[PDB]
């Protein structure tokens, strides 16, 4: 999911070993960033699941 | 009305393209609204000047 201008910058670079360095760093700053999403994701998911399972029962009920 | 936005645009509005794809699957999986609307408001016909509530109004459909 890097920006346009991260692309534009790798084919800026000349040398196979700088760019291949700079496509790991962008795929590890989106892997990164991919890993907080989800583990925020998780706490709310985990703090909605504070809502308990009775509501689920009376969800059911309805 | 707060509507801060960053001054470089190039992923603000790929999270409103994941939102309406997502908007669209729900609503092709479990229809809410009339599809007309979809065909009247597309991201990339570019008509929508209040992105925030494009995302208002998606949300809506939950």
């Amino acid at each position: 999911g890097a920006e346009s201008h991260e692309l534009q910058d790798v084919l800026e670079e000349t040398n196979i070993p700088k760019r291949l360095y700079k496509a790991l760093s962008l795929l590890k700053k989106e892997f990164e960033l991919s890993k907080l999403q989800q583990r925020l994701g998780r706490e709310v998911e985990e703090k909605i699941k504070q809502t308990h399972r009775k509501f689920l029962l009376q969800e059911q009920l309805k | 009305v707060v509507h801060e936005d960053f001054q470089v645009t190039e992923e603000v509005k790929a999270l409103t393209a994941e939102i309406v794809k997502t908007i669209r699957d729900i609503i092709a999986l479990n229809p809410l609204y009339r599809e007309s609307v979809l065909q009247m408001m597309q991201a990339g016909q570019r008509v929508v000047d209040n992105p925030i509530y494009l995302s208002d109004m998606g949300a809506a459909l939950t």
